[PDB]
């Protein structure tokens, strides 16, 4: 039957796992309430998506790679286009890179909201559970009018550019959310900072120093937590970032309040680049474009190589050049990196996914040492993990 | 004073609340009301609503 | 010999001693030896084969498949 | 022979006798059970968030009665959404063990149908859900709408109101068991408790360190 | 001799540690061929020159039968940079004892991603803590990722029929 | 204290009461939300619910099954070497191994593929689902011709400035899509 | 431990079974074929899975006892009970509460 | 007027997602016309009820 | 009301080919085909979209091509007819089979008038479509709703 | 309640309003095949809910 003994107890956090970041599965042993060592086994959705991309062409292949970061969706879209796209140096229009950076920050929002709804549930207050969907239900209509289904499986990345351009009523409908949105920002950070029963959970539980993130291997709002201020659209000119003004947000405490904070604040830079995205958009919004186009259809400043959503169509048979390459995207998360060496057919020879949560979670046996029993999902639901990401 | 000292005890002994049988901390799987189905959960979940009643 | 899109079968005693072992099991299942395998893509002196099994290709030699027929 | 995979005659006469009454006393039996039935909070890949998005304000769970308990005991209803691999492919069968008889698994999404985009060339997934579980009502979609799984509750609502009282018996597995004695050696777990305190992780070991 | 070096193998040059240069990347970093005895030597060498972040150990199949190549890129982290200099360390290794030094002691950031290396590729980190397979069931056999893979005839691995 | 307990409860117990008003005031609101077989809310312009087919249009090019993730639809042609043209003579899609990634209705010369409105495709069995050519040749079904549902819009479809659905008496879009034809 | 392979119809445990509660064992392998009713049985077919259970066994008592051997044979014999459906010696349970046809649909041979 | 399955139309009432939208109809159902509206990327038919459409020479 | 007997099995012997109208919120249509099958029927509920044609599929056999998805050849599956399939499979104590379509809302309406003179040529078999919606259950012959 | 402070309705389609809602939610506990765990005690386990009840 079940005993009790005097040795410490090891509990398994089970691979079934009521939450809403995958099927994770922890054998955490207990020394009454501390925690004294914590193995994740990991791998309970790994589909094989590395052996996929060796028979798939980049068409093919676009589709499935939203399925890693499901919480995010267009940041695998983002890294898996820019592949080959920098590799054969075909040119992305302005106009393209432009809705890229709306669509890559309105995935960050999206991604930090699908990562705040269950750690507030986590760490307290379930209540805002309930209105943090509704939060993200806004940004699945601007996802669902520009592409198609809801929040993932969403083509729009291409190689030579995006998918299509947006609809007629987007860019003020943005306008109406990312304007609605941004006062319920200030509102979730001010549901922690202040009640300070929250903070007695978040100060110094989880603390990883500067020192030892860099050497883990950390990125995005966690390895920002701890002071070092490293961000791969600022570090790498990504695309039309180095066109906006956005402070990269740090927090020199390490602890889980300090990895809570950036990724608010991450949010509140989004939006930030958003508005300045939307107002620097080339054509603008696009019936003003379209507009444009049929009063000057000739041969205008618009209609050209820029002011469009596609460099040129590509062909299904478009081959890979040779070469290695890595190709960094600054996810919601940290760092989505694949690893893409081609040869001349339309498979690529190697497709390493770089995950943001593979490396984000092996310091969580390292974080779990001193933590009490309440505080391990309060440590898990803080690094952010999407297992699909991690397994792949 | 005294009916925040009974308002307080009494909600931490039969509602929702200050109730750790959600595992959402993970110290257990689901509590003691883990294995129980049929009609003998019907006793933990609708005496559960008695008790509060 | 073997072509470009051509049904071959794979030999049990050639391959089973070479590099392409170590990667799979020992036990090799019964779609590898029923001739159904398409070749695509050979390249020097490997061969990548799609059998009819829904599972990702292999790339054997050209020593360990016997065209059948 | 001479059909494939046939269909075996039921040779019972299926004698569902059923009077005024207790016809009356099955309709509370069904509509009790597709009206209350309650969903265990599961979930591995990408479409459960277009699950829990049904958990959410703008479209309501608990509208069908769907109330969702996060215990394999007191739920009866299964959804899987997520993509079932060679690992949780125990787990799942093992969640499903354990329910009470009344179960109706639905599938969800592409991949536990068909193993929809993993069906090609993936060499840990299982195709399909049902090669594990038996299932009730199958929702294709990469993932579905929100509004697209409400349909396959209600597709699954038509379904329990079909269910007559008297076969209750034919709900529970049957045992042909047969056993069988092996000389395979048996492993020591692999997966033991200890990560951080393993006798690896404290120093490096010598024949390594001196390049170093 | 025939392709010219770059910065970062004229520091490994510098240090005794003559290192084959490879050509730049289709991104323009340094790659770097280091063989299996020397890799340490050459990590302990770049960690103390400002290298503090392995960014993406990747392990890499040159082609069937060929050799196994574990690829060690790896970037100078600061506290803020514009484009900071980067190199690619890549350690061939044969089908035959795929055995590559594990970087743990160097970088921590090599605990899961040379397990997936070894869950996938077959490739043994000697000198590496709990070097299990992450990804797979631990009691599999095979090594997938590698070209030679052969899928067993799993009935979960089936058609949906 | 003896005093100092009882009036350590005064703090807390006036804190608890200006929280439960914020959350009465939450119950002020009216209830956004989407009743779901009376209220079906309609898919966007572009949503990609299932697809459709036109027979006396495909000519047998199979592009679309080139560029499916999964090769999946079956196109089976002979080449009728009488004409020196394929005719072909079934063609099908298995949806429930579809992702709706509509690669074949993009990469589509004739127009011959085109995804419909309809997402509510949910059989009791799988090859139920194995979709025919002359099954995937119907009429998808249109949201607002219920006669039971009341169809509420989409977000980025509403008019500018409402955030909501179900207090939406008449309208459009956000914006018009040439209002500059005439006017500029 | 339990180590298990239990596919839909095929379930392997290590251990014997005493009513329901499976204590591990090294030496047997208990087996149910098609715990859910999907196929209607007959003795002339499941004495030829349970000699194929014999030989499986049999065969594969060189290997080690992990749950990755233990998925072989379920695999092998879930393979060899489809052929008995193709053979049209079983056949689909019509009394059963879900007709999904996982083995296949019902087909009629060369038309 | 009557539509023929193969001609382009435009929508006319104003209680709908597609308001002007245009482009050629497909499988004339007898109660139902499907129009193809041919945007952007991925090419979408929705149904109509034989009238609310408004043919463009 | 509540208490229904079974009247709505007498009209399926009379009109043969019923259309159901259900309230969309599902599960008050399957008390009817517990009726239904307490009186001897067997009961076969397809999905009325999956169907291709209703002469193809139900009384002819058909060949069903599955997903190949690049792995396989084009295999055709020649499944026997559904409607003649399943008649020879119920036993002669027991009556015939009800084709119970769910989602009939989106077929043609040259596809109600084959599903109803079907029940006409064939005997010992019924059809129930669940054609459109109603907050009360309530069914009419096919005859009369391809009239309506 | 807990569905009017979380902008949700509460169970509709069952009774008028979701009146029958707490009696179906009960029903089908009585109804399931209330079936004990494998190793485990019989009667500390049925009389487990009485006592707290
Ligand atoms: S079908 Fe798509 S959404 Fe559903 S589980 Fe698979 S990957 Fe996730
Ligand atoms: S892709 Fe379109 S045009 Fe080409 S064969 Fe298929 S349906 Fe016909
Ligand atoms: S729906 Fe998408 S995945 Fe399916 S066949 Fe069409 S393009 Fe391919």
């Amino acid at each position: 039957k079940i005993e009790t003994r005097t040795e410490p107890m090891v509990i398994n956090m089970g691979p079934h796992h009521p939450s809403m970041h995958g099927v994770l599965r922890l054998m955490v042993t207990l020394d009454g309430e501390d925690v004294i060592d914590c193995e994740p086994v990991i791998g309970y959705l790994h589909r094989g998506m590395e052996k996929i991309a060796e028979n798939r062409t980049n068409i093919m292949f676009i589709p499935y790679v939203s399925r890693w970061d499901y919480a995010a969706g267009m940041f695998n879209e983002a890294v898996t286009v820019n592949a080959p796209e920098k590799l054969a140096g075909i040119p992305v229009p302005k106009r393209a890179s432009y809705i890229r950076v709306i669509m890559l920050e309105l995935n960050r929002i999206a991604n930090h909201l699908l990562w705040l709804g269950p750690f507030l549930a986590d760490v307290g207050a379930q209540t805002p559970f309930f209105y943090i969907f509704r939060e993200r239900e806004y940004i699945y209509d601007l996802f669902e009018a520009a592409t198609g289904m809801r929040f993932i499986n969403n083509n729009y990345f291409r190689i030579g550019g995006v998918a299509a351009d947006l609809t007629y009523g987007w860019v003020t409908k943005c306008r109406d959310f990312c304007d609605y949105f941004l006062p319920k920002v200030d509102e979730y950070e001010r549901l922690i900072t202040n009640n300070p029963i929250f903070v007695r959970r978040l100060q110094g539980v989880g603390k990883i120093s500067r020192e030892e993130a860099i050497n883990w291997g950390l990125s995005g709002p966690m390895l920002r937590a701890s002071g070092v201020k490293w961000d791969l659209r600022k570090v790498d000119h990504y695309e039309c970032y180095d066109d906006f003004d956005w402070d990269v947000p740090v927090a020199t405490e390490g602890d889980c309040l300090a990895r809570y904070i950036v990724r608010i604040q991450e949010m509140r830079e989004s939006v930030k680049i958003i508005r300045q995205a939307l107002d620097g958009l080339p054509g603008g919004p696009y019936e003003n474009l379209e507009a444009k186009r049929m009063l000057e259809g000739a041969k205008s400043e618009w209609n050209g190589f820029d002011y469009q959503y596609i460099g040129k169509k590509l062909s299904p048979t478009f081959k890979i050049p040779k070469g290695e390459h890595y190709v960094r995207v600054e996810s919601g998360k940290g760092e989505l990196g694949i690893y893409l060496i081609g040869d001349d057919n339309v498979f690529p020879w190697r497709w390493k996914i770089r995950p943001p949560d593979f490396n984000n979670l092996q310091v969580l046996p390292q974080l779990l040492k001193g933590m009490k029993v309440a505080d391990i999902v309060a440590i898990l639901g803080s690094i952010d993990v999407i297992m699909g990401s991690v397994d792949r | 004073i005294g009916f925040l000292v009974f308002w307080i005890a009494a909600l931490a002994e039969c509602e929702r609340l200050p109730f750790d049988l959600p595992e959402a901390e993970e110290e257990l799987v689901a509590g003691y009301q883990t294995e129980y189905a049929g009609m003998k959960f019907a006793l933990f979940y609708l005496g559960a609503y008695v008790n509060l009643v | 010999a073997i072509k470009k899109g051509d049904l071959v079968k794979v030999v049990a005693e050639k391959l089973a001693n070479s590099l392409e072992a170590l990667a799979s099991d020992h036990r090799y299942p019964p779609y590898l030896f029923e001739g159904r395998g398409e070749v695509v893509d050979i390249r020097g002196d490997y061969a990548q084969i799609k059998f009819p099994v829904p599972t990702p290709t292999v790339w054997l030699r050209l020593d360990q498949l016997e065209v059948a027929q | 022979p001479a059909i494939l995979n046939p269909i075996a005659r039921p040779e019972v006469p299926q004698e569902l006798a059923e009077n005024i009454i207790l016809t009356s006393l099955n309709d509370v039996y069904d509509w009790a059970r597709l009206s209350s039935l309650w969903p265990l909070m599961y979930g591995t890949a990408c479409c459960f968030i277009e699950f829990a998005a049904m958990i959410g304000s703008r479209f309501d769970f608990d509208r069908f009665g769907l109330v969702p308990r996060n215990s394999p005991r007191q739920a009866d209803l299964i959804i899987t959404s997520g993509t079932i691999t060679m690992k949780m492919a125990p787990a799942l069968v093992r969640l499903y063990e354990q329910m009470p008889s009344p179960k109706y698994v639905i599938a969800m999404g592409a991949c536990t149908i068909t193993g929809g985009m993993f069906s090609s060339d993936s060499y840990s997934a299982v195709r399909g859900v049902d090669k594990l579980i038996p299932v009730d009502v199958y929702l294709p979609g990469c993932p579905p709408r929100p509004e697209a799984i409400m349909d396959a509750i209600v597709k699954l609502r038509k379904k329990i109101a079909n269910e007559h009282i008297n076969e209750r018996g034919n709900l529970a597995q049957t045992h042909r068991l047969f056993t069988a004695k092996h000389k395979m050696k048996p492993v020591p777990p692999i997966l033991t408790g200890q990560y951080l305190n393993a006798p690896s992780r404290q120093a490096p070991p010598p024949a390594l360190a001196a390049a170093m | 001799p025939i392709v010219e070096a770059g910065p970062v193998g004229r520091l490994l040059q510098s240090q005794n540690l003559s290192v084959e240069s490879l050509g730049r990347d289709a991104s323009g970093v340094e790659m770097i061929k280091v063989d299996r005895d020397r890799l340490l030597a050459v990590c302990q060498t770049l960690y103390a020159d400002g290298f503090n972040y392995l960014r993406c150990q990747a392990a890499y199949d040159s082609g069937p039968g060929q050799d196994l190549v574990s690829t060690y890129h790896l970037i100078k982290l600061s506290d803020n940079a514009d484009r900071p200099p980067e190199v690619r360390i890549k350690v061939f290794v044969p089908r035959d004892d795929p055995r590559v030094p594990s970087v743990y002691w160097i970088w921590k950031t090599a605990d899961w991603q040379e397990r997936e290396s070894y869950d996938m590729f077959g490739i043994v980190y000697e000198g590496h803590p709990n070097l299990k397979r992450i990804l797979m069931p631990e009691d599999w056999v095979g090594w997938p990722l590698r070209k030679d893979y052969i899928t067993p005839d799993f009935y979960e691995l089936q058609e949906a029929y | 204290q003896i005093t100092n307990y009882a009036k350590e409860a005064v703090q807390s117990a006036k804190y608890i009461g200006q929280g439960l008003s914020v959350t009465f005031d939450h119950m002020r609101r009216r209830p956004i939300t989407v009743q779901y077989p009376y209220e079906k809310l309609i898919p966007s312009e572009r949503f990609r619910g299932r697809i459709h087919f036109e027979f006396d249009k495909c000519i047998a090019c199979e592009v679309c099954v080139r560029v499916c993730p999964i090769n999946l639809p079956v196109v089976d042609w002979v080449f009728n070497k009488e004409l020196k043209k394929k005719e072909l003579k079934h063609y099908s899609i298995d949806f429930g191994v579809c992702i709706f990634c509509a690669n074949c209705v993009e990469y589509c010369p004739t127009n011959c593929l085109s995804v419909t409105e309809e997402y509510e495709l949910a059989t009791y069995d799988r090859h139920e689902l194995n979709y025919d050519s002359v099954a995937m040749g119907r009429i998808p079904y249109k949201v607002t011709q219920d006669p039971m549902v009341t169809p509420i819009r989409e977000f980025a479809y509403l008019p500018a400035g409402v955030m909501s659905g179900h207090d939406l008496p008449a309208g459009a879009q956000r914006a018009g899509e040439r209002p500059e034809a005439i006017a500029n | 431990m339990l180590l298990k392979s239990t596919t839909r119809h095929v379930h392997i445990y290590a251990g014997h079974v005493v009513d329901g509660e499976v204590h591990p064992d090294t030496e047997t392998l208990t087996l149910n074929v098609d715990p859910d009713n999907e196929l209607e049985w007959n003795e002339a077919a499941l004495a030829k899975v349970e000699a194929k259970f014999r030989e499986l066994v049999a065969n594969a008592a060189g290997e080690d006892l992990t749950e990755y051997n233990l998925r072989r044979i379920g695999s092998d014999l879930e393979h060899f009970i489809r052929s008995l459906l193709m053979q049209g010696e079983i056949g689909y349970n019509l009394n059963s509460r879900v007709r999904n046809y996982s083995l296949g649909i019902p087909r009629v041979n060369h038309s | 007027m009557t539509i023929l399955p193969g001609m382009t139309v435009k929508v006319t009432n104003p209680n709908d997602t597609y308001y002007q939208f245009q482009g050629i109809v497909q499988r004339i159902t007898d109660g139902k016309v499907a129009v193809l509206f041919e945007g952007g990327n991925w090419d979408k038919l929705v149904t109509f009820q034989a009238s609310e459409l408004e043919p463009v020479v | 009301g509540l208490l229904a007997g079974y009247q709505f099995v007498k009209d399926l012997e009379s009109a043969g080919a019923l259309a159901l109208f259900v309230p969309p919120e599902g599960g008050f249509e399957g008390r009817y085909q517990r009726r239904l099958r307490s009186k001897g029927y067997t009961t076969l509920p397809m999905s009325a979209p999956g169907l291709g044609d209703l002469a193809a599929y139900l009384t002819q056999e058909h060949g069903i091509r599955p997903a190949h998805t690049g792995k396989e050849d084009i295999r055709v599956y020649f499944q026997p007819p559904l409607v003649t399939y399943h008649l020879e499979n119920l036993p002669p104590n027991a009556k015939g089979l009800v084709l119970w379509l769910i989602d009939g809302k989106r077929l043609s309406k040259q596809e109600f008038a084959y599903l109803a003179q079907l029940t006409q040529t064939l005997p010992k078999f019924k059809v129930v479509v669940e054609v459109g919606g109603d907050r009360v259950v309530r069914w009419e012959p096919l005859a009369d709703w391809v009239a309506a | 309640i807990s569905a009017a402070v979380q902008q949700r309705i509460g169970p509709e389609y069952i009774g008028p309003l979701g009146i029958l809602a707490p009696l179906a939610d009960g029903l089908k506990l009585i109804f399931k095949e209330d079936v004990l765990p494998a190793n485990s005690d019989r009667w500390l386990f049925t009389l487990g809910p009485a006592v707290v009840v």
